[PDB]
């Protein structure tokens, strides 16, 4: 949802409270996609266990 | 683009090729020119800072009250009928009186 | 969170700037609820293993 | 309702034209030059004739 997906970019181009929004939601992307991994290699190291 | 003489209509917006050039826009932090100024993809003291790759100017003259409609999204008699701009449009609106 | 839960009427009701946003929050409580789905239904799968 | 532990009030007389930008987040001459507001800042914009 960010305009761009490079945190370098959105610093170079967007003023502190802009680029602080899209860092937000890039965080929040990632953060998701994370916490899902996060989830799924646990589940697969129980079943691994 | 800035200080042409006179801007093509927005029924016919001119297109303006930018390239093979440095872009400076501290003039107009140098010096009280334009009255509005904003950016919305895009930081207005960082334009310099960053380097892009390929910019297009687009000049045209629209109502005082038309003006708040011109930006990513917007609708309405102007927007809508002869100039519009992308809703994940990055670059930056200049308008002066 | 977001004004109405179909996405036929944020098009028609809403502009596309804020449709987009309204879009955008839909999208994102559904992919929680996929998650959360998908998640309960791992859990149980290695129940059932 | 909200009281507050210690109040300061920032007095000052700019160009009608630089009022709007008068804001925590905005761009313009007093705001990025002369006077700037916290991009956290709490508190409220007060503007008269």
């Amino acid at each position: 949802g960010a305009i761009s997906s490079v945190l370098n970019d959105i610093l170079s181009r967007l003023d502190p409270p802009e680029a602080e929004v899209q860092i937000d939601r890039l965080i929040t992307g990632r953060l998701q996609s994370l916490q899902t991994y996060v989830t799924q290699q646990l589940i697969r190291a129980a079943e691994i266990r | 683009v800035f200080n042409a003489t006179r801007f093509a209509s927005v029924y016919a917006w001119n297109r303006k090729r930018i390239s093979n050039c440095v872009a400076d826009y501290s003039v107009l932090y140098n010096s009280a020119s334009f009255s509005t100024f904003k950016c919305y993809g895009v930081s207005p003291t960082k334009l310099n800072d960053l380097c892009f790759t390929n910019v297009y100017a687009d000049s045209f003259v629209i109502r005082g009250d038309e003006v708040r409609q011109i930006a990513p999204g917007q609708t309405g008699k102007i927007a809508d009928y002869n100039y519009k701009l992308p809703d994940d449009f990055t670059g930056c609106v200049i308008a002066w009186n």
